[PDB]
């Protein structure tokens, strides 16, 4: 388990496109989704799946909001040209039974440039867009005492409630199924094709087998689906001939066995 | 006569023939640094008479409806010859000037400027919060001009002939060492400006001294048949300039 | 290790002077306010020119 | 000598008023150059008949020490002693005098300042609105903590940063006298710098103004009693005293009104205020009444 | 120990005090004190100094330049008004925002004679003549050129000299007066007529520029400090 | 500071035919902020097209998730147009019933 905010904040946005979004991240899949077209975040209804009344739903849009204000006062003390992409990283990971660790990473233009130094309580870089940004976010004068009991008394109290309050929602478990097909290619060519429908933890190994000896690993090729399962493609380019001799044998969390599939 | 004054320096020579005064600082003469107020350990580079010669700028013209204008000299002078190489060359540096306005016109014309030298004028921007570009602040040539009215542009210096850029009383502004150009009597304006700082030594591109503001407070105004080209020269002399800490070429 | 000095009076007409004065610390800083420097020097800032006028004289031509 | 201590013993008087009488000549005072950058010095003898009048007005309580010299309310700190949240129970404040506008306005007469200072700590407690009003809690203590720029710093009421070893700390009971201190010159230049027009980069890029010359530290607030059993909230008043001060290369007083504390940044403000006309006369059927 | 007797008055915060406290920084080395030009150890060297006074406060000319310039110029009669205003330097709107009035907005009590440098900024050729007169309280304002000579007044040509000095002396019964507008310590009216037209030659232009300048004379004081009227604030600057 | 994305244009449920079924088109690694993807059914663009939240990755680089519903059939085929700022035409990007 690992709590992570991924905040995104631009400089012009389209007409119908915020200027400002959150998405929250317990592990592998979202359960946050805050705009500022709107004023407050929803969530996907896969967690709890009950209505906490008014003790989870009004502290996290203040605390948005205020993370809103910061940011989109993050743009007026950049003299360039150009648009701006700030991005920020805010998150915790518990430790071996207490004392969680903080992560706090800010971004622009693509590109790491300043982080927030919890022993002097102060965001730190080395660019002097880092030293403006910092020194803007400090004339609040309220901002840094706010996220320097964010990230260490609310992230890891939010951590160790929704460790036991959903878990069964952390217990996602389904086997994928395989289908293993081949497609024709350049002639003396063919090239294979492993899948791997919806299955629920990320971590998944592939290899190609010829007839018990390996033959590499291929191209791995992963992506998310729109309710949180995962699929997962690769392929190789073998021969023309032996093509009624491969067996990908596949090994899964959800799988007590490598089962191996054939055509 | 008081009125012909020729000052020269190095191999540069200005004759006036119509001067009022020179006004020289607080009282105080630009002078090196003395041996118990010095904070570096090495020897200061005092490099020739080619660094303490009057350097010209470039000249302003000077309509009915002007308003201002004003240089940054530690910005100013990052060209002009050997004065700027060894800004660039060096870390510290310490020296006063020497500005020397010339503004000509007949008998027949009438209007009135005030030339002021103001040290630490912090400038305020246009827009409220917004972040002030390097190029709107100094320029090094032809300076930037006060406006009008409330001027509101993007990541631009707020442009206020009743706040000169700084939010006080431009009648009151003239507690700084100052002179008055007016074209009933004079034709130039001296003004001898010592080092003022919290520092011996400071850095010459980071941070801006002292900043010229040429002001009409009465306007120009002529007849239908009188010249109507009138210029204004900024010439300029460091004195006494010293440098300490020699390295690789700085930022331009 | 005290020290006398005379008080703020009135004007024109007057023990009830002389207060006295003891430094009880180590520092410089500790120290009380200096409310009796009345030492002015308006020389710098009126008349701050060479070629020192006379007042009496037009000071031109 | 200097100005620390050890004898004034110096009454400075103002001048007099010499007589004078008729005089036609070529010795004319008013006839000046105000171009020339010269105010001048026109005594009111030098003009019309005036008599010997000793005058004995000082100039005393004009001068700088005599005017910066006073308890200026700069900061006001609030914070409970019992909270769900940890970021209402302790505070913090960084350290400028530009959040009140008196004594910023009264520092930014003059360009740069040397002075030491004495700060005055004014604690007043007041109850907060809960179900069980009826309490018996003992008398409050306060603990005030001064932390240099680059020191530890706390991050909650119970932290282990406030044994305070090398960090000058202030224990305060409740009843007793405000806590008062003095402070010696702290700054790296020769005088602190009040308007810096300068960057923070060598490229002329980054944050432009005063902004980078504080380097003051900050101040820190707590509780020194427990978790108590009703919320009590704790209002302090900072009062900086400047003494000691010395002054150099001053400046007109700001016109407009102030936006932010790091910048010199402003509304433009008219100059002065309109009545009706540019002339005066008589008056319209008299309505003093 | 000692027997002590505590007096009434213990206890307390003064805002002006004198008292000593002890350091908190103990032994710190100060660093050495530097040479700096423009040092200033009295607010009275400030309130010497000539500034311009804004007299121009017709309204629409305020936020502008044009608050500062006197307008002249060639009159068919001989006898008119240029300006006038009363000598309040704190209570009048004219010179309140000036730096003799930003000084004593800071001090309720003022004592000494105030000096006014008006410069001429015309063309080379323009003359003329000027009434600078000053009339102490008691009646009305004048409003006739005779019944303002009958005061302080000064006559003044315009030729090589631009400027002039007129001098208000201290003409009162107490020994200081109020900053603020009262009945009692009335001080007086500046007044400037025509003394004579102004005479132009043909091809040069007739309106022209007056500027007017303030300061204090080196018998002038303040008294009481008091808070500025003009500091308005109504939360914090974070 | 430019990064040219990558698109895949996959399925969630066997291409069974009759039963129905999702088409995902994800594109991952670039960072501008603004993005032009469309999907197409046999040229024609498809009307109804909801969308995932827009998030990062840990190399700071965006990525998209456009999903619908249909019905997979052996004549019909699917495309995914992304207009993009390194591309100077939009790619089209062929669903593939295997990958
Ligand atoms: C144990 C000590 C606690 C109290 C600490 C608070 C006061 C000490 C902080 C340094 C004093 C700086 C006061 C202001 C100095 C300059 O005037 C400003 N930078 C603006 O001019
Ligand atoms: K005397
Ligand atoms: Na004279």
């Amino acid at each position: 388990l690992s709590l992570l905010y991924h905040l995104t904040a631009v400089s012009s946005p389209a007409p119908g496109t915020p200027a400002f979004w959150v998405s929250g991240w317990l592990g592998p899949q979202q359960y946050l989704s805050y705009n500022s077209l709107r004023g407050e975040a929803e969530p996907c209804g896969a967690w709890v799946w009950e209505n906490q009344v008014s003790w989870y739903w009004e502290k996290e849009t203040t605390d948005l909001r205020i993370k809103e204000k910061l940011f989109l006062e993050a743009f007026k003390a950049l003299g360039g040209k150009g648009p701006y992409t700030l991005q920020g990283l805010l998150g915790c990971e518990l430790g071996p039974d207490n004392t969680s660790v903080p992560t706090a990473k800010f971004a622009l233009n693509g590109e790491e440039f300043m982080n927030f130094d919890l022993k002097q309580g102060t965001w730190g870089g080395d660019w002097p867009e880092a030293l403006a940004i910092s020194q803007r976010w400090q004339q609040q004068d309220k901002a840094a005492n706010k996220e320097l009991t964010f990230l260490l008394f609310s992230c890891p109290h939010r951590l160790r409630e929704h460790l036991e309050r959903g878990r069964g929602n952390l217990e996602w478990k389904e086997p994928p199924s395989m289908r293993l097909k081949a497609r024709p290619s350049s002639p003396g060519f063919s090239v294979l094709t492993c899948s791997a429908f919806s299955f629920y933890p990320p971590e998944l190994q592939l290899r190609f087998l010829r007839n018990g000896l390996a033959a590499g690993t291929g191209q791995g090729d992963f992506g998310p689906n729109s309710d949180g399962s995962f699929h997962a493609s690769s392929s190789l380019t073998v021969k023309s001939g032996d093509e009624h001799h491969y067996c990908c044998i596949v090994q899964h969390a959800g799988l007590a066995q490598p089962l191996r599939v054939e055509l | 006569s008081d009125r012909v004054r020729s000052i020269t320096l190095g191999n540069s020579t200005i004759t006036t023939q119509e001067s009022a005064n020179v006004v020289v600082g607080y009282g105080v003469w630009p002078d090196y640094l003395s041996d118990e107020e010095a904070t570096a350990e090495d020897q200061p580079t005092q490099p020739d008479v080619a660094t303490c010669r009057f350097y010209t700028l470039d000249s302003v013209s000077w309509m009915k409806e002007s308003q201002g204008w004003w240089w940054k000299f530690p910005d100013a002078l990052r060209d002009m010859g050997l004065f700027g190489q060894n800004m660039q060359y060096h870390y510290l540096g310490r020296s006063g000037y020497t500005i020397h306005v010339q503004c000509n016109a007949s008998k027949f014309h009438q209007g009135c400027l005030l030339v002021v030298c103001v040290p630490e004028a912090e400038m305020g921007a246009a827009n409220i919060n917004e972040k002030i570009n390097r190029e709107h602040l100094s320029n090094g040539e032809v300076a930037n001009t006060f406006s009008g009215t409330k001027s509101s542009n993007t990541n631009d210096v707020q442009q206020a002939v009743f706040n000169a850029g700084m939010g006080v009383a431009v009648g009151n502004l003239t507690i700084f060492p100052h002179q008055w150009i007016n074209l009933r009597t004079n034709n130039c304006a001296t003004i001898v400006m010592p080092y003022i700082n919290s520092v011996p030594m400071d850095n010459m591109f980071r941070h801006y001294n002292f900043t010229l503001m040429i002001i009409p407070f009465a306007k120009l105004d002529y007849a239908a048949g009188s010249s109507t080209y009138i210029p204004i020269t900024v010439t300029v002399a460091p004195m006494c300039a010293e440098y300490n800490g020699l390295r690789l070429a700085g930022h331009q | 290790g005290a020290q006398v000095s005379t008080q703020k009076t009135g004007a024109h007409e007057t023990s009830i002077i002389h207060y006295t004065n003891i430094n009880y610390y180590k520092d410089a800083a500790s120290n009380s306010a200096n409310r009796q420097d009345f030492t002015q020097d308006p020389g710098k800032f009126t008349e701050p020119v060479k070629d020192i006028m006379v007042k009496s004289l037009p000071a031109l031509n | 000598n200097d100005v620390q201590n050890a004898i004034d013993r110096a009454v400075v008087r103002v001048a007099d008023t010499m007589p004078s009488g008729p005089s036609n000549s070529e010795s004319i005072p008013a006839l000046t150059a105000a171009e020339t950058g010269h105010t001048s010095q026109v005594v009111p003898s030098d003009t019309i008949q005036t008599r010997h009048v000793r005058n004995f007005h000082v100039r005393s309580e004009s001068s700088v020490e005599n005017f910066l010299s006073r308890s200026a309310c700069v900061y006001i700190v609030e914070y409970k002693t019992r909270d769900d949240t940890p970021d209402k129970m302790y505070d913090s404040w960084v350290i400028n005098t530009r959040q009140v506008a008196q004594l910023r306005r009264k520092l930014e007469f003059f360009t740069y300042v040397r002075f030491d200072v004495e700060v005055t700590f004014v604690i007043t407690s007041v109850q907060d609105d809960s179900t069980r009003q009826n309490t018996d809690t003992p008398a409050l203590t306060h603990q005030i903590m001064y932390v240099p720029p680059g020191g530890p710093i706390p991050q909650a009421v119970d932290d282990y940063n406030w044994q305070t070893s090398t960090n000058p700390s202030v224990f305060w009971t409740e009843g007793n006298a405000p806590p008062r201190m003095s402070i010696p010159f702290m700054s790296v230049g020769n005088a602190y710098s009040n308007f810096y027009d300068g960057w923070s980069h060598f490229s002329q890029t980054g944050v432009y103004g005063f902004n980078t010359l504080n380097n003051m530290g900050k101040l820190y607030f707590r509780h020194v009693n427990d978790k108590t059993i009703s919320p009590i909230t704790s209002k302090v008043r900072i009062y900086f005293k400047p003494k000691h001060v010395k002054a150099w290369v001053p400046r007109p007083p700001r016109l407009c009104e102030y936006t932010h504390k790091d910048n010199v940044d402003f509304e433009p403000k008219g100059v002065t205020t309109s009545r009706t006309q540019l002339t005066i006369s008589n008056s319209t059927h008299v309505e003093n009444y | 120990g000692l027997p002590v007797m505590n007096t009434p008055g213990s206890n307390q915060f003064l805002t002006s005090d004198d008292y000593q406290s002890p350091t908190a920084m103990p032994q710190f080395d100060v660093t050495p004190e530097m040479n700096i030009p423009g040092e200033v150890k009295n607010l009275m060297e400030i309130a010497e100094v000539d500034s311009v006074v804004p007299v121009n406060n017709v309204n629409e000319n305020v936020n502008s330049l044009e608050a500062y310039r006197i307008p002249v110029h060639s009159v068919t009669e001989t006898g008119a008004q240029v300006f006038g205003f009363t000598l309040q330097p704190g209570a009048d709107t004219v010179m309140e925002r000036t730096l003799l009035g930003e000084i004593l907005n800071y001090y309720a009590n003022w004592s000494g004679s105030i000096k006014l440098t008006f410069m001429y900024c015309g063309s080379a050729m323009a003359t003329g003549k000027f009434l600078l007169a000053y009339s102490p309280p008691g009646a009305g304002v004048p409003k006739n050129r005779r019944e303002a000579m009958l005061g302080t007044h000064i006559i003044w040509d315009i030729g090589l000299q631009s400027s002039c000095v007129l001098c208000v002396p201290w003409i009162s019964q107490t020994h200081y007066r109020f900053v603020s507008k009262d009945i009692y310590t009335d001080a007086g009216f500046i007044t400037c007529w025509y003394q004579t037209s102004i005479v132009v030659p043909a091809e040069v232009q007739n309106q022209s520029v007056i500027l007017c300048f303030v300061s204090a004379c080196n018998d002038f004081s303040v008294r009481l400090l008091r808070d500025s009227p003009f500091v308005r604030q109504t939360a914090f600057y974070q | 500071i430019q990064r040219t994305p990558k698109i895949q244009v996959y399925s969630r449920h066997p291409a069974e035919n009759g039963k129905s079924n999702f088409l995902n088109c994800y594109v991952s690694g670039f960072h501008p902020s603004d993005i032009e993807v469309d999907l197409l059914k046999n040229g024609e663009r498809i009307e109804k097209v909801e969308h995932s939240d827009l998030s990062f990755s840990k190399d700071w680089s965006f990525y998209l998730l456009y999903y619908t519903e249909f019905t997979p059939t052996e004549k019909d085929e699917y495309a995914c147009r992304v207009n993009h700022v390194t591309l100077s035409q939009p790619k089209i990007v062929k669903w593939d019933r295997d990958m």
